[PDB]
Order: C-alpha cells, then sequence, then structure tokens
RNA sequence: AAACUCAAAGGAAUUGACGGGGCCCCGCACAAGCGGCGGAGCAUGCGGAUUAAUUCGAUGCAACGCGUAGAACCUUACCUGGGUUUGACAUGGAUCGGGAGUGCUCAGAGAUGGGUGUGCCUCUUGGUCGGUUCACAGGUGGUGCAUGGCUGUCGUCAGCUCGUGUCGUGAGAUGUUGGGUUAAGUCCCGCAACGAGCGCAACCCUUGUUCACUGUUGCCAGCACGUUAUGGUGGGGACUCAGUGGAGACCGCCGGGGUCAACUCGGAGGAAGGUGGGGAUGACGUCAAGUCAUCAUGCCCCUUAUGUCCAGGGCUUCACGCAUGCUACAAUGGCUGGUACAGAGAGUGGCGAGCCUGUGAGGGUGAGCGAAUCUCGGAAAGCCGGUCUCAGUUCGGAUUGGGGUCUGCAACUCGACCUCAUGAAGUCGGAGUCGCUAGUAAUCGCAGAUCAGCAACGCUGCGGUGAAUACGUUCCCGGGGC
C-alpha cells in the first residue's frame, strides 16, 4: 500500500514435527478454511514420506523446498511502447512462499487419486530433483537467464 | 393437489347445474367461470363453456377428463409464435 | 498444544492438575479461552516467577478479534456484491 | 393509497384468507409491520419524530 | 437530501420520546389512536400554534400535554373550547382523556413555532428574506447560540425552485451532546407549498 | 474597393473546470495474493418480442434478488365481461322517518336483487339511518423540468465559507500561500492578516479488561439430600452470566529523532498503544439525479366515467439478450452409522414438547410457555468407523411420469413439501470482468422481517471453521493540496 509495509503475522510451528515449514504447508493447502482436513492431508503425506524413505519427513520436505526455491524471477515492465521481462532477485521469504505454492499446486495437478499422497509423491520427487515443481523452477530460472540483459532496470 | 380427505372441489353451482341438466336431459351448454372446479363423472358427456379470461370456450367433457380441473382445457394465454 | 503450552512455558509441567468448565464458541475458541484461563491462573498463583515469561509469550492477553458484524448492502462483513458497470 | 381500497381493506373480507394489512397511517400495502402497524416510511418518520416509545436508532 | 433528523439522531441520547406508555398486545392500535389524536389536533388547532403533543397512558386513560404558544385559542372562553376539544377527543378515541395545555416560555426560541411563524408569513406573502431575517434576529435577541433557517420551494411565487437559507452563530448538527431543537412547517401558498426548516442551538447538555 | 453579412470582433486580467503539464499525496486503484463471475442447469430482475392485459416506476458508475420486508383470490393499480351513479368512503344543511344493522332462505360467477325472522335509546324535542336532492365526494389520471418531504450520488472525500482588516479601478485576493506533520483545513512554524462557522475529531451505540451492586426464570466453589438419575432440593455471592453505575488509554511514563514544535521511532506497564475493532453520524454543493405510486401539493384533465363494486384473466407469456444469485462439474469428495462445540433471535388464530400412527411430508391426541423458566432445538462444517475407487460415476439433480400431504372459499393457469421412478447439461468455463488487507476472504449452518401458505437460492442479522499476500507507486481507475 501507499502508507508502508504492512505488518506480517507471525508463523506458528507444527505441534507434531516442531517446524514452521509444516505449518506453512498446511496453511497453504488449507482449502475452504478446513484446517483439520488440510493438516490430516499433510500429516498423511509426511508419514508416507517417512514410510518410503527412512529419512525424516521434515528433512525431506526441506530438501524439496530447497530444490523448488527460485533464485530470481522476471516481472513485467512498462518501459517504452513494449513490455519487458526484468529479472529480479527473490528474497528468502518470497522464494519459500513460491516453492510452497508451486509444490501445492502441482500436487493438486498430479494424476494420482488422493491429495494426501499426490502431495507425498510430489514431495519425494522434488526432493530427489524431479517433478513438475522442479521443472517450473528450472523454466523460470531459464527465462530469467534469457532476459538477464535487463538486470540494470532494477530500482 | 387437493387433500384426498377433503374430497374433490366442485364449485357447488356447477354441480347443481350439471345435476339439473342430468335430470332434465343431458343436452345444453353450461356456461361457467369455474375454472376452479374438478371434473366429475356425473358431468361426463356434457359441454361446459369454461371462461378463459375473455370468452367461454366450450369443452366437451369425455371419460378421461375426470381427473382434471375445468380450467386445464381453457388456455388463457395466446402465443402463436414470435415473429411470423 | 495451545492449551498445554502454558505449563510448558511456565516452570511447572504436566504434574499439576486442572479442572475446566467451558461454554460457548467452537472448539478452537474454547481452546483459546481455556489457554488464557490457565495462563491467568498461573499468573495469579505466581505473579513473580511465571509472570515475566508468561506475559512475554503473549499469553496474559485476550485477543479482541471477534466476528465482525454484517453490513447493509454487503453480502458479508466486508464482502461486496459483484459490481457490474453497464 | 386509494380511499376505496383503504375502506375495503378495513371492512371484514368475504373469505378470511382475503384480508391484508395496509399502513394504518398511510394506506401503503407494502412493508407493513405487525408490531405497530404503519409502514416503511411511516415507521422511519415517526421513529425519528419520537412518537413511537422504545423505538430508537440502532448502531450496535 | 442526505441529512438526518436532529431529533431522531439525538433521540435517547439527549432528547426524549413524545409518547410514554408500555403495551405489548395493542401496541399497534394505541399507535393508531395516537396518530388520530395528533392529526386531529394539528388539523383543528393551527391557530394556537402547536410546539408538541405529548401522550401518556396508564390504564385505558390517555393524558395529552399540548405545548402551545398561545393557549388562548385552545381554552376559548372559560375553558369552553378546552371542554369541546376534550369531548371531541373522547368521541374520536373512546377513552378517558385528561388534557392539559402548557405554555412555551420562549416561542421565539422554540424552532417549531419559529417555522410556524415563517410559514404563516410566507403564506401571507411576505418577502422571504425579510421573514427569515426577522426570525433570526428575534432568536438571537432571545439568546439562542445559533440559528439556521432554510426555505425551499417556489419562493416568491417563481417558477424555478430555490433553497434560500440564513444562519449565524453556531449550529453543530454533528455533535450529539449539542442541544439542537428542530422544527419544520409548510407554507401553503397559491403556488404549491414552501418547506421551512429551522435549527436552533439551545446550548450544550450532558 | 463595393455589394452583401454579423452585433459583435477584440485587449489584459480574475475565478473555475480540464489537460495524452509538473511536483506532492491518498483509496483493494494497481501490484502481491485468495476466491469468483463470463461456459452448464435452475432461481430472480430487466430489455425485447408476444398478448385482450402481459399495471406502473427504476436505465452508465449511482436501473436491473431495485419500490416488492411475500402477486393463486385479495394485494391490483391491468384486460374481458357483468353491476352501480351524492356514488365504495367523508363533511354539512334541509326533508320524510323509525329502526339501523343483521340471522335463515331464494336467484346469481359474484356484485347485487327478492324473501323471512328480529327489531332504536331519550323524549314531544337527541343518538341512528333512509331517500330526494343540495352542497359535494372520488382518481395509483397528467406534469419529479411547478413543488414540499424523503433518498441516491460524487464522498468518510478534506473540504466549503464568513465578519473585520488589508491589496487591487474592478471582478477578485489575502486569511485558506509557504516549511513540517497528520487518517483529517489534524496540529506546529513562519506569515497582512486577525477571527469565527459548517465539515475532521470528541460527546452516542457495540466489542475487548476490571470493580462495586443485585441473585431469578441465571450460576454451583464449600454444606445437607435427592428414585438411580435432573442446582431437582435447602442454601450460597465464590466462579459464569444477566444489567445498572464506576474505573481504564491520555503519546500519560522512559529513551531517541524532531532548531525546538507539532509529530515520529523504540520500550515499560497493561486486557488493550499511538484512532484498539465496528456502527451511528454524510460539510457548501453537484447531477432540472429518483420518487405526483408512501404521503402532501400548484396547475391541467375524468365525472351514468380516467369514479366505484364483482367474477374470471394478467402481472408467472418465450425464437431470444443482459444482470444478480444458487447448485454443480466430484475423492480436501459422495453415501452411511456414531459422536462433539454456538451465537443471535421468535412465540397465544402463536411456539409446541411427549406418546401413538405413517416410508415420509404429515395426521391424531396433546402438556408447557406471553416466556433467562416452555417451545422452536437439530446447530452444520468437524472428529471417528464403514463404504464407494476416478467411472459422465454411488459426481451432478435438471427435466419428466405416478402416488400423496398441508395451507386456503380455491393450488388449471400459478404454491410449497413428501415419496416412487426418470437421471439432462456440466470434465472448471472465450474475450473480458468482480470481491476482499484479519477473525477479513473462503466456506458452514442458524434466526428474523413480510407471511394462511410460499416460488426465500432474496434481504437484514448471528455465530462456527478460518487463510494467502501487500517488494512497492512505474502503469490502470477515482480523488486531494499547490
Ligand atoms: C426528455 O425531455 N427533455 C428532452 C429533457 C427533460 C425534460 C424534463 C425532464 O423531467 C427530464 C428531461 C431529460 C431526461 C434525461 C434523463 C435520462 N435518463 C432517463 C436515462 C438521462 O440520460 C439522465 C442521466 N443519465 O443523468 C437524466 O438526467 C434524466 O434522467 C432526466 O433527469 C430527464 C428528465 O426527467
Ligand atoms: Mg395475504
Ligand atoms: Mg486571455
Ligand atoms: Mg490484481
Ligand atoms: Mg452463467
Ligand atoms: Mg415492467
Ligand atoms: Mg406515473
Ligand atoms: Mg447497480
Ligand atoms: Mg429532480
Ligand atoms: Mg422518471
Ligand atoms: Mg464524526
Ligand atoms: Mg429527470
Ligand atoms: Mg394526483
Ligand atoms: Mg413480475
Ligand atoms: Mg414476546
Ligand atoms: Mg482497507
Ligand atoms: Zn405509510
Amino acid at each position: 500500500p501507499r502508507k508502508g509495509p504492512a505488518p506480517k503475522r507471525p508463523v506458528m510451528v507444527d505441534p507434531v514435527y516442531g517446524s514452521p515449514l509444516v505449518s506453512q504447508l498446511v496453511s497453504k493447502i488449507l482449502l475452504d478454511g478446513k484446517k483439520t482436513v488440510a493438516q490430516n492431508i499433510v500429516y498423511t503425506a509426511l508419514e508416507g514420506c517417512r514410510a518410503k524413505n527412512n529419512t525424516d519427513p521434515v528433512q525431506t520436505l526441506k530438501r524439496a523446498l530447497d530444490n523448488i526455491k527460485p533464485s530470481l524471477e522476471v516481472k513485467s515492465r512498462r518501459v517504452g511502447g513494449a513490455t519487458y521481462q526484468v529479472p529480479v532477485e527473490v528474497k528468502p521469504a518470497r522464494q519459500t512462499t513460491l516453492a510452497m505454492r508451486w509444490l501445492v499446486n502441482f500436487s493438486r495437478e498430479r494424476r494420482e487419486k488422493t491429495m494426501a499422497e499426490r502431495l507425498m509423491n510430489e514431495i519425494l520427487d522434488a526432493s530427489n530433483g524431479l517433478g513438475a515443481s522442479v521443472k517450473r523452477r528450472e523454466d523460470t530460472h531459464k527465462m530469467a537467464e534469457a532476459n538477464r540483459a535487463f538486470a540494470h532496470y532494477r530500482w | 393437489p387437493r387433500s384426498l380427505k377433503k374430497g374433490p372441489f366442485v364449485d357447488e353451482h356447477l354441480a347443481k347445474k350439471v345435476t339439473a341438466q342430468n335430470e332434465a336431459g343431458t343436452h345444453n351448454v353450461i356456461k361457467t367461470w369455474s375454472r376452479r372446479s374438478m371434473v366429475t363423472p356425473d358431468m361426463i358427456g356434457h359441454t361446459i363453456g369454461v371462461h378463459d379470461g375473455r370468452k367461454h370456450v366450450p369443452v366437451f367433457v369425455t371419460e378421461s377428463m375426470v381427473g382434471h380441473k375445468l380450467g386445464e382445457f381453457a388456455p388463457t394465454r395466446t402465443f402463436k409464435g414470435h415473429v411470423k | 498444544q495451545i492449551v498445554t503450552e502454558p505449563f510448558a512455558t511456565a516452570g511447572v509441567e504436566g504434574a499439576y492438575d486442572v479442572i475446566a468448565r467451558i461454554g460457548g464458541g467452537g472448539v478452537t475458541g474454547q481452546a483459546g479461552a481455556l489457554r488464557l484461563g490457565i495462563a491467568r491462573a498461573l499468573n495469579n498463583v505466581d505473579p513473580e516467577a511465571s509472570r515475566p515469561a508468561l506475559k512475554k509469550a503473549g499469553m496474559l492477553t485476550r485477543d479482541a478479534r471477534v466476528k465482525e458484524r454484517k453490513k447493509a448492502g454487503l453480502k458479508k462483513a466486508r464482502k461486496a456484491p459483484q459490481y457490474s458497470k453497464r | 393509497a386509494k380511499t376505496a381500497l383503504k375502506v375495503k381493506a378495513a371492512r371484514k373480507p368475504k373469505f378470511g384468507v382475503r384480508a391484508y394489512t395496509r399502513c394504518q397511517r398511510c394506506g401503503r400495502p407494502h412493508s407493513v409491520y405487525r408490531k405497530f402497524g404503519l409502514c416503511r416510511i411511516c415507521l422511519r418518520e415517526m421513529a425519528h419524530a419520537g412518537q413511537l416509545p422504545g423505538v430508537t436508532k440502532s448502531s450496535w | 437530501g442526505q441529512k438526518i433528523n436532529p431529533h431522531g439522531f439525538r433521540l435517547g441520547v439527549t432528547t426524549d420520546h413524545k409518547t410514554r406508555w408500555y403495551a405489548e398486545k395493542q401496541y399497534a392500535e394505541l399507535v393508531g389512536e395516537d396518530v388520530k389524536i395528533r392529526e386531529w389536533l394539528h388539523k383543528n388547532l393551527e391557530r394556537a400554534g402547536l410546539s408538541s403533543i405529548e401522550i401518556e397512558r396508564r390504564s385505558e386513560r390517555v393524558t395529552i400535554f399540548l405545548y402551545a404558544a398561545r393557549p388562548g385559542i385552545v381554552i376559548g372562553r372559560n375553558g369552553a373550547e378546552a371542554e369541546r376539544v376534550r369531548g371531541e377527543l373522547e368521541k374520536l378515541t373512546g377513552k378517558q382523556i385528561q388534557l392539559n395545555i402548557l405554555e412555551v416560555k420562549s416561542p421565539e426560541t422554540d424552532a417549531q413555532l419559529v417555522a410556524q411563524g415563517i410559514a404563516e408569513q410566507l403564506a401571507a406573502r411576505v418577502a422571504f428574506r425579510r421573514a427569515m431575517r426577522k426570525a433570526q434576529q428575534s432568536a438571537m435577541n432571545a439568546g439562542a447560540l445559533g440559528i439556521r433557517i432554510k426555505c425551499s420551494g417556489r419562493l416568491g411565487g417563481a417558477e424555478m425552485s430555490r433553497s434560500e437559507g440564513y444562519r449565524e452563530g453556531r449550529v453543530p448538527l454533528h455533535t450529539l451532546r449539542a442541544d439542537i431543537d428542530y422544527g419544520f412547517f409548510e407554507a401553503r401558498t397559491t403556488f404549491g407549498r414552501i418547506g421551512v426548516k429551522v435549527w436552533i442551538y439551545k446550548g450544550d447538555v450532558t
């Protein structure tokens, strides 16, 4: 807004796994205002993760988030009579938000039956380095590199 | 539809006219505005001019009419189609 | 967690019984009210050794966030009917 | 409203179901409150002028 | 066009209701008789000048306070007019009416009588500017802290409608603790009718 | 040059508005986000078409789930037809009166008309009615561009002006420019200005903390029984709550910034901190904005009709177009069994428990409650168990056929609901477009107004669950100062 940066609500931690990441994940799933449904989905996905690999589900979620985190992304610019795609570096909070949003959206887009282990499959694939989320991260980075010539328009 | 335990609704003057017609010969057209009334077997074979808003259109009541209202056979709106 | 954590942030722990009578609201609102009640009980029991941490954790405070009332001409408290120019 | 309509509404109907309310000050047939008769406009203006006991503006 | 009635705005806060009775199964019919009483009194006692009609009820007994500038018309000769109006009131309602008529200490300060007088002058075809200035000057001679008069309509018998107004002093319409008396009347002329509104800031009240 | 033609052409300046002019600002205005609309079916309003009538009003934002907080009759203002004429209804003079007014019957679609029964209270002159008239009534007939009233709107926008002084021939200017600040023409500093007024703010309502007072129909910590059981009981002022009266927040304190000064940043205390959240409140005026149909009213028009009564019809039409919604397209879901947690409201022609009966809508009996007592009452989402397994489906519930219930004089046109069967489009929607900054959006149910019943999915409220995001002002829209 014009007035200034609005305050941010503090992020709570998940009672079970003790990480703000899982709370952010459930709040991102969180369709229709059904917190209990969303975190049932999230807990089921994390338990499926620890079932298929011995490593900790919170650690595998973290690894997936780092594999989906974008470093820079392009935004539209109205310089002159044509629009430009100016690449801009992404702050850690913004990139965590982008990673979570992409993870959730592509989990919803996956072909498997149930959301819980659609999200589980997507998390495992991202942690390994595969999947639609990682593909989108690579594509956005590729397009930022293609339009890298406009790094001097940053303000 | 009307409750069964309340019986059919015949407008209580259509009934008397059709009964008089039965007593004195089932040959006349009975003019009425009672679209409200229920067709009954006692009037079967009569001809009733049911009002439709502007004219008493005649209907010859047959065996199958009985389970219907008098006004079902006297359309009130004319459409004929849009354009021509 | 929201109702147990007053003890966790206090010196006492899960060796201290509690009896609660709860009315009104939904499950989450009842949880928050019970949490505030336990926090206030610990406060007025030991207002020197548990007061500082208990208040710093933002727990000796009642949030006035209540469902905003509906307003005429609007579908909800702030939702507005779909504007349709021409 | 029309005077004939007002008097017809006042008089007892032929069938009970055929009765209606009418604004007892105004004759208006729409938006008539059972609690105090009157109508939308009559209620608003009389409540503002203060002839209706207990009725005040609400701003909860 | 967009301003609230001052009396309704301050109702319950500073000013009080004109009717004081309680009834929860007859409420509508008591409202109807009250409307009949007020309409009858207004239609038949214009000459006296009615500031307010205040209605009370105890048990099938109605009490009417008539705040009038000149109760000479209401009382007639030795209370004959008072008795006749009371009798018409029983005829109209069917209940025991106890009627008492009260003065207004400062008719030049009560807004309703001020609107009464301004509308009467307009009907008698007095220049509206002169009438408004006279009323304003009289109000401030009495000692009101603020006057505001607005006459709207075919002022001066013209074709277009105007909304001519006068004011000086202070009239804080937005302040609830401000004691603002509001009056309105309609001058019935050969050219429709003129709406005259008067706000008078009596002072500040708790 | 002239004919001809115009009654102005023009100069400087003033105040506005506008600018694809600048500087400075603000608003869900973008951006960042979340969920939609535009596609489908249905509901609803409107345009158009149609019709005997489809009554009238509303028309960019600011008309279109709007007047309508309830159109089968009524409403009803429209149409066909049938009645009526001082009239359906008022007020006043006369004049003949004693019944008026009604019960039962007859004719009639009804209006109405004809029977039959019943028939004033005072008093010798009233209440009440009758005609004949006489005056007169009646009109939702016209003009919202003759008006009052009320309302929308720019716009919760930060402004709009005045007295006196001063400057200028004058319109006019100054104040009200400038610097800083604020949500704010909010304040501060300077200043030919010094002041004041309407707006801003505050006073009001509600919500968040707490104290005193009171203790039923509310509550149950300690005490005594209760059919086992129910604060059911005596009783209790503790807790909760109810509702009256107080306290509390003021940048008041601490520190920094700020020439200082207003302000600003941080901290402590505190339920709450910089306006704590929300409502009421809408300046001078604008749009000849809406309403002659709520009411009122100037003028004009109708007067065996444009009054008025009645039955039936219409306002519900349907090659279409738009708009606002609802249900969806499924697995964060459907079905099914069990099991938690609300608030705000309503009720005597009413809310109705319990029991019996029916597959059910319901019916029959029927307590209780004019209600902190009794009833509406079940909250739903959620949790837990089972099941369906991605299928145009055990998604969706349109349409259509059958059998019903209830309200009502009466559900054909044209009601809701139950049940049995039927099982349409719809695979997330083109260009375009909408709402929202927190207990908000999203969703989940509940209650009320009107109301016999109900086309209500509307409207106004109520609580339950409960987010994501805001780097920022470059761009789009609206506005503010110079
Ligand atoms: C026609 O008669 N002559 C020529 C002038 C006229 C005369 C008398 C009137 O009484 C009106 C009018 C013009 C209309 C124009 C209307 C129109 N509207 C109906 C959409 C409109 O475009 C707007 C608007 N958007 O603002 C209006 O102003 C408006 O509503 C209005 O006020 C009007 C009137 O009533
Ligand atoms: Mg009705
Ligand atoms: Mg010039
Ligand atoms: Mg956007
Ligand atoms: Mg659609
Ligand atoms: Mg229409
Ligand atoms: Mg009209
Ligand atoms: Mg609109
Ligand atoms: Mg106008
Ligand atoms: Mg118009
Ligand atoms: Mg204010
Ligand atoms: Mg107009
Ligand atoms: Mg008229
Ligand atoms: Mg309609
Ligand atoms: Mg009650
Ligand atoms: Mg906002
Ligand atoms: Zn009215």
